[PDB]
């Protein structure tokens, strides 16, 4: 039982769900190892003297 | 009485060259039309070829000479080169050395010809093809900055520093120092004019291009044939516009309209900047005593510091 | 209209019954997840203080 | 001295008052043209 | 006529108005009449 | 005599003297904004004099009647100027930083420029629905969205990248200018910002071509002319035509990119730049002229 | 300076750069 | 006691996520 | 007849609540009455 | 019929809840009645 | 117009007349209230001095 | 436009009418309420002096 | 006739209520009566 | 024109004279108010000196 | 073409008459107004001395 | 009838939903409650 | 429209009526727990004083 | 039926999106909270 | 003819009250007559 | 005829006027007449 | 569609390659090129 059956029943519209989630993650995940790897391999930014 | 075919394919002088049209394409695709056509040259322009190539050959000589005739160095600093006029003694004095002025009124003298000389040419071509001369009087009112700039502003000041060098960071430099110089053009009132005519004119050209864009599936961007009888695309602009303002116009008021601002812009910049120098030495006292500067006595200074 | 109560036949179809107990169940799964997060969000750090 | 000058007056006040009426009858006049009857393809017939 | 009625009423009651506003501002501002404090 | 569009009387194609009713009475049909779709339907689907009033429509003017409140009695009262172009109305101090409080003074310009931003988007979004009722295309919310874009920058994105949100502009006639003159000068040469002068470059060829377009158009209204005599006028000056469909492009186009770099410039100056004119210090170190000058043509 | 909002404010503003170039590839797509 | 917390928010999420794909994609 | 009775409700309800919020305005911003604090 | 009724409600209650929410906005403001922290 | 008044009948609708005392009821009770409050914070802080 | 009087039935209709002596009795009781409010103020403090 | 009555009666009023406010504000902004301290 | 005098029938309408009347009447209205305002003001401070 | 003299008949309508009249009439009281406010301000205070 | 079922019900949600969020906000920047460290 | 009482057969369709008792009942439950929230929050910390 | 099963269930997932994106937001930026240190 | 009465007309007026004006204005600018406070 | 007498007529009036204003306004700022102060 | 995922995938990976790496060298943790 749906109420899209034009999106929960063909293929073609049962891949854009999946294309959506993957886009999203990936977004995420290259936005968040970026800026590890920036915070992670940067020296201390103001040494006081 | 006008045939188009002869006003585009004649030979010689008072005629047309190029005459076998080009075709570039992307051009055709991208905005509708790619005839690179025929050029018509009728002795009004040749005078301001001649005049505009000999200005431009002085200046890139000059510019060669500042940089002691060495290209790699002329690549260098092209951007940042100047040829400027006569110090602030001698003003208004014609006998300067060539490399302390003399170049530039030669320079400019040139440019003052070849701009009117291309005045004349749209005056005449206006005439001779049958339409109307607006153009010309757009110009017109163009060529009032223009020589209120460059000649009539230096004049009833006393010298020849109070024009632009002739570079293309001398422009951006007399900018600024003029603005230094006499106050601050943010309490000039013409000043204010100007910017409100400029800003409403871009307004209004943004507002007549997606217009007309969004419409243009019934062909509303025939002006010619919808100033004789309108049309669905022409019903459905002044509907919108109707609908989200309130009041609307018909496909001629338009033109009025634009054409009125960008004339008024121009003629109020000039007004403005003649008017700076000679009757008000200081726009901002001028401003204090007009009470129209709001009162700052305990600013919050922690913004403008790094 | 088959399954359908009496009493919301006029509003519901047979084919929404079905996703409208989805729903609710889906709702009432929800409520109880959200009560043991903020269950462990306050063992975590009080918020009202 | 509670009121400007007189070079303030006519250097400020005339030009906005002037571009303010200004706008306002041309507003109206370019919508009395736009809005009057003339020459029009039927919307019925007119696609 | 080369001059309508109308046009004429108009410039009339315009530059009346003009010059009394600016001319009652102007002997205001110059503070030469004691008026008004 | 059947009168043009124009003006013209011309003693007498398929055209005839239509009212102006019929026309607007013709292209009602109401149920097709953006509301109808989300909802199912639109609250407010109806005229207001020549008015149309929708959902956004409602919430534009309580955003402008709140925010011109707000304007006012941040002016008349708390200053006592009681005129309009000395008043001066300051956002928080640097030194809050990004919170609010009703105690403090720069709260109003808090409310107004939350509810100058609320009615501009009710503004948009109204444009939106009216070009969709009429099944035209979506231009003029694009032109006035990069508008809006260039509002939200100034007003919400700078302050929050800078972090102390003292560092929007104060609403006040006159006195906007102070800070742009401050913020001028504070990056000295803001002229050598390049978006600036990009920016510079598509304002004044936007006032060409509108003067351009305007005249090429008025030109032609009322003669007896072949429609191509505009064509070879302008074939004969410059060597180009470039049509009816294209310079409407070409205005929008530059219109909007104009706006867009100006933006683009304004944020970029905030936060990523100190300093304009040593930007421009990576020139002459380039490894093709560095070695090829002596005394003060050295570099 | 966090430069984490700094780049997420910028990135909101290439954003915004885009509906005019949807427009010139709409424009270029269709007029072929 | 955050990490923690995030690890559970995370498994939840795939977990939901996971559930409904299967009812729809079935 | 020149104006119709919904244009003059109209404008006669946005002037008196125009001038209405206006001096209400101007009386709390003089400062005269010792009134709201 | 000088006014539909739709269109006199609608006007009233926005002019009603716009009302509310400035005198509330500025007694909260005006700092004289030691209400939400004085 | 069968409920309307014979006065009012030009004006009103026979589904309005019910909302009319709806919306009259409702302004009655909002004014009630408002009194109500207003004495009590005068009673709690007097506003004019 | 039975209702109107003789003298001013070319500028009234019958509904409005109706409508023209509301807003004149609104009018009349705001200039009431307006000229008690202003007896008040002035015999709580001058503002002319 | 040349002018319209609703045009005439436009302008005047327009014009009245202009010149009432903008006397009120000058008398208010010399500061010589004594009113509204 | 039935109510107009015959001299000004060329100039005004028959539901003219009417407003024109009312506004003539407001104007001279004000015209005493406005006397008696005045009078009042320079007994209590002259503005001229 | 009535009212009007007949050495103005080309110049002038049977309706712009009156209002020209009623113009120089004005014109005419207002000079005279103005004359007598110039001797009073001019007894009062000469301004150019 | 003058207004529709459903108009009434997206107008008195809507309106609802936006001043619970409003008032949510006021008294969390009023500071005066000790809510969420304030 | 068989269920609708007499008195709002020209407002209310049989449909509609059931969504309005649901509505009913949701906002005096809403009321009811917004009136225990406040009497919490006075009992916590008294925002008048 | 006064409203569609469909664009019910789509206003209610909708709006619980948003809720739910906004509360994150709000109780992260908070000072009790960190953004989770 | 040449020229029209209204084009005559016109350019009289305007060129006699802008003359008159600017006349106006250097005469009183340069304060060399003692009027309305020197 | 090579030239219209409307033409001439416009061009030596605008020619006439602006020499005058010019040779007015460079005398005045040469200040060698003692005119005007 | 294909050819849409082809170039956001090429796009991006180009992309944080390039930005990687001069993070990398600016960072000076590595001893890597003096
Ligand atoms: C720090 C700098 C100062 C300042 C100092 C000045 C000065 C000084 C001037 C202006 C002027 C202008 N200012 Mg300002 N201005 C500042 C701040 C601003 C701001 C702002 C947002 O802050 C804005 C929007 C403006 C806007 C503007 C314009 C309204 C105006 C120029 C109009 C124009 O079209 O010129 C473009 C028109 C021309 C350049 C005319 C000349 C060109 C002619 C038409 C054609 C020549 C062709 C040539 C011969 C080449 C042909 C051949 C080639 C091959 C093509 N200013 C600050 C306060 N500004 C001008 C003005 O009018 O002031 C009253 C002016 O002189
Ligand atoms: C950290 C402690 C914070 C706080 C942090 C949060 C956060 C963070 C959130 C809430 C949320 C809520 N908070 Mg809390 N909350 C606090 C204190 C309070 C107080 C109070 C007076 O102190 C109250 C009354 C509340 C009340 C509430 C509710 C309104 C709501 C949780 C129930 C709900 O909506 O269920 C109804 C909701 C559901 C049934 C949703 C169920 C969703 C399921 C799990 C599916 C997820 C998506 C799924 C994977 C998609 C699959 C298909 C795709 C196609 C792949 N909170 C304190 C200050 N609160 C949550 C919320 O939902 O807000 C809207 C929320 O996100
Ligand atoms: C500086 C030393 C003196 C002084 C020295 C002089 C001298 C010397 C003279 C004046 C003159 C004048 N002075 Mg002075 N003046 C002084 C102080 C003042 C003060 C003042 C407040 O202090 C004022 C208000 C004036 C006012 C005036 C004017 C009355 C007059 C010029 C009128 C004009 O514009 O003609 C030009 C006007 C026009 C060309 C336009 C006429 C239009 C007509 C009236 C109406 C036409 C309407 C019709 C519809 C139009 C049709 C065409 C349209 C285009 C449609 N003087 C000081 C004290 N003054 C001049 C004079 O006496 O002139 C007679 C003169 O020569
Ligand atoms: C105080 C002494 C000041 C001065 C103060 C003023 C002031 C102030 C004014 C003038 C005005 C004028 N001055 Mg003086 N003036 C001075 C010195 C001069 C000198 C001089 C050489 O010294 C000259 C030549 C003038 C010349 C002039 C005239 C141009 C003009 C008066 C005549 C006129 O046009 O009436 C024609 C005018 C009318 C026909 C007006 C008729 C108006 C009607 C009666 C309506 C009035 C308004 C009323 C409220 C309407 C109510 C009802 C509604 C309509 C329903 N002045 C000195 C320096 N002068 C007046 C003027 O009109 O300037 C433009 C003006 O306002
Ligand atoms: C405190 C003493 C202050 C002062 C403070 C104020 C204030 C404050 C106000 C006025 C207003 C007015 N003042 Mg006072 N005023 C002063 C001195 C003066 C002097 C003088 C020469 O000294 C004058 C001539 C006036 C003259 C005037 C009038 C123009 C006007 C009142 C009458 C009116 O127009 O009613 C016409 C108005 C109406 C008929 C309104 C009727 C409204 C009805 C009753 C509804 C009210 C709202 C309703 C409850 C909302 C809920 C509805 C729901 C359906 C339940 N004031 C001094 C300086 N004055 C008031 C005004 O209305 O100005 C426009 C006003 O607000
Ligand atoms: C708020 C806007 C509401 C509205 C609210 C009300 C209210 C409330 C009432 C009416 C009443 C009436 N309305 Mg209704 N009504 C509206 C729309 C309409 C429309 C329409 C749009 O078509 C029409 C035709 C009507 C018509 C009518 C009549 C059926 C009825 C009697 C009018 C009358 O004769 O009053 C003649 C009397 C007057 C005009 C009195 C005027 C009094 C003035 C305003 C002074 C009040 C002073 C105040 C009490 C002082 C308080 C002091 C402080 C307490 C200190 N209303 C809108 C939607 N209407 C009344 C009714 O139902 O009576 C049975 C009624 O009580
Ligand atoms: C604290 C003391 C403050 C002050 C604080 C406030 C505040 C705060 C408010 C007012 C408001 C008003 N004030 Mg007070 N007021 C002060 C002094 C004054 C003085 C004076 C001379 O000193 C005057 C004349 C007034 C006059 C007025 C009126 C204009 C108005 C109240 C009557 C009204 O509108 O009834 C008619 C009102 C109605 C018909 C409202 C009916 C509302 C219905 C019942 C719904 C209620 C909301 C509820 C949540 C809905 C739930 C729906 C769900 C589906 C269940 N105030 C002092 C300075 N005053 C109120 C107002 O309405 O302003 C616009 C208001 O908000
Ligand atoms: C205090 C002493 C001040 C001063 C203060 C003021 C003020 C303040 C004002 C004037 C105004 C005027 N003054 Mg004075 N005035 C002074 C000295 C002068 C001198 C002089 C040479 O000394 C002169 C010539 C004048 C001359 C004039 C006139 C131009 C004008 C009144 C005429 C008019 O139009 O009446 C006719 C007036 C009317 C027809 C108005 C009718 C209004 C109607 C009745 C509505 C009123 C509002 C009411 C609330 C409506 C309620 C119902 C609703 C609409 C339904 N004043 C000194 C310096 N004077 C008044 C004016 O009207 O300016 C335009 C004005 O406001
Ligand atoms: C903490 C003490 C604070 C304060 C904090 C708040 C806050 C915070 C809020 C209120 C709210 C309100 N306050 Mg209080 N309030 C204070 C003092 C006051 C005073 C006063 C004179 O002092 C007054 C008159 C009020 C009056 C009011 C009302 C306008 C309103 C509550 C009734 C209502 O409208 O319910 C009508 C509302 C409902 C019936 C809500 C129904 C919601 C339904 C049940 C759904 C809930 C969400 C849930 C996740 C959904 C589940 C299903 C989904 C499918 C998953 N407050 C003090 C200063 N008050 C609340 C409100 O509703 O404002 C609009 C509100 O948000
Ligand atoms: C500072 C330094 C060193 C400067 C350098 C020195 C130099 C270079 C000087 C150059 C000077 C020159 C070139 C001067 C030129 C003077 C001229 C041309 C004046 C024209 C007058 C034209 C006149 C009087 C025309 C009048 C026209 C009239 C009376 C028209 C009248 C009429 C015409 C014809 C109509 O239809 C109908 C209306 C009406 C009957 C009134
Ligand atoms: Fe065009």
């Amino acid at each position: 039982p749906t109420l899209f059956p034009e999106i929960t029943n063909t293929v073609r519209g049962r891949f854009y769900i999946v294309a959506g989630i993957i886009s999203v993650v990936m977004a995420v995940a290259s936005i968040a190892i970026f800026w590890w790897i920036f915070y992670t391999i940067t020296p201390a930014p103001a040494p006081p003297l | 009485p006008i045939d188009l075919h002869d006003e585009e394919y004649r030979d010689g002088l008072e005629g047309t060259i190029a005459k076998p049209p080009g075709h570039v394409g992307w051009m055709q695709r991208l905005l509708g039309e790619g005839q690179v056509g025929p050029i018509y040259v009728g002795l009004w322009g040749v005078i301001s070829f001649i005049t505009f190539f000999a200005s431009a050959f002085i200046i890139l000589v000059d510019y060669g000479r500042q940089v002691g005739w060495n290209p790699i160095i002329y690549l260098r600093e092209f951007w940042n080169l100047a040829v400027y006029p006569p110090p602030t003694e001698y003003g208004l004095s014609w006998n300067v050395p060539w490399d302390k002025g003399g170049a530039w009124l030669a320079a400019t003298f040139f440019l003052h010809i070849s701009v009117l000389t291309w005045w004349a040419r749209l005056y005449t071509r206006a005439k001779a093809t049958g339409v109307g001369t607006q153009l010309a009087w757009g110009f017109a009112s163009a060529l009032s900055l223009y020589f209120v700039i460059y000649l009539f502003h230096p004049l009833a000041l006393g010298n020849w520093s109070a024009a632009p060098g002739h570079g293309f960071r001398a422009i951006l430099d007399w900018t600024n120092y003029v603005s230094i110089h006499w106050g601050n053009f943010y309490y000039n009132p013409f000043h204010m004019l100007s910017i409100f005519f400029l800003l409403g004119s871009t307004l209004l050209l943004a507002m007549h291009g997606a217009t007309i864009v969004a419409t243009s599936k019934w062909k509303s961007e025939m002006e010619f044939t919808e100033m004789m009888a309108e049309g669905p695309g022409t019903q459905r602009a002044q509907l919108f516009w109707r609908w989200v303002m309130g009041w609307n116009a018909n496909s001629y008021n338009i033109h009025i309209w634009a054409w009125w601002f960008a004339a008024f812009t121009a003629i109020t910049g000039a007004i403005g900047l003649f008017l700076s120098g000679t009757l008000v030495p200081d726009w901002y006292a001028w401003g204090e005593t007009a009470k129209i500067v709001a009162p700052w006595p305990n600013p919050d200074w922690a913004q403008y510091v790094f | 209209n088959d399954l359908v109560p009496d009493q919301w036949k006029p509003l519901f179809n047979n084919a929404q019954w079905l996703v409208h107990d989805i729903v609710v169940k889906t709702i009432y799964g929800g409520l109880i997840i959200a009560v043991i997060a903020h269950v462990l969000c306050w063992a975590w750090t009080p918020w009202i203080r | 001295s509670p009121w400007p000058v007189w070079s303030g007056y006519a250097l400020c006040f005339v030009p906005l008052a002037a571009v303010i009426l200004g706008f306002i009858i041309a507003a109206r006049f370019t919508d009395k043209q736009a809005t009057s009857a003339y020459l029009r393809l039927d919307p019925a017939k007119a696609n | 006529r080369p001059f309508e009625f109308r046009t004429s009423v108009v410039v009339s009651t315009l530059l009346g108005l003009v010059m009394a506003l600016l001319i009652h501002f102007v002997v205001l501002s110059s503070g030469a009449f004691n008026w008004l404090r | 005599a059947l009168p043009l569009p124009s003006g013209e009387t011309l003693p007498a194609a398929s055209a005839e003297v239509i009212p102006f009713s019929i026309i607007e009475e013709f292209y009602k049909r109401p149920g097709k904004t953006l509301a109808a779709r989300f909802f199912g339907v639109d609250p407010f689907d109806f005229w207001i004099g020549r008015f149309y009033v929708g959902l956004f429509g409602a919430i534009s003017i309580i955003g402008i009647i709140l925010g011109v409140a707000f304007y006012l009695y941040e002016g008349v009262v708390n200053e006592g100027t009681l005129n309009i172009l000395a008043m001066r109305i300051e956002p928080p101090p640097v030194s809050q930083g990004l919170n609010v409080d009703p105690a403090q003074p720069g709260f109003f310009w808090f409310l107004t420029m939350v509810a100058a931003t609320i009615a501009f988007v009710g503004w948009l979004l109204r444009q939106i629905d009216i070009s969709l009722k009429l099944d035209m295309g979506m231009e003029v919310p694009i032109a006035f969205g990069a508008v809006v874009s260039s509002w939200i920058t100034l007003q919400w994105l700078r302050p929050i990248a800078m972090g102390a949100w003292g560092h929007g502009f104060p609403l006040g006639i006159t006195h906007h200018l102070d800070w742009v003159s401050n913020i001028g000068y504070q990056y000295y040469n803001f002229f050598y910002n390049p978006f600036h002068a990009i920016g510079i470059t598509l304002l004044f060829a936007s006032t060409l071509f509108l003067h351009m377009h305007g005249s090429a158009v008025l030109s032609e209204a009322k003669r007896n002319i072949s429609d191509q005599n505009i064509h070879v006028f302008w074939r004969n000056i410059l060597g180009y035509s470039i049509g009816e469909i294209g310079i409407h492009r070409v205005a929008f186009w530059t219109g909007a990119a104009s706006v867009l770099f100006s933006n683009l410039c304004i944020f970029l100056s905030g936060t990523f730049v100190k300093d304009w004119n040593a930007f421009w210090g990576f020139w002459d170190k380039m490894p093709i002229w560095n070695g090829v000058g002596q005394g003060a043509l050295v570099a | 300076m966090n430069w984490i909002v700094a780049t997420f404010m910028l990135m909101f503003v290439l954003v915004a750069f885009l509906p005019l170039v949807v427009s010139l590839a709409y424009t270029w797509v269709t007029n072929p | 006691m955050a990490p923690f917390l995030m690890a559970f928010f995370t498994i939840v999420l795939i977990v939901a996520t996971l559930y409904f794909l299967s009812m729809i994609m079935s």
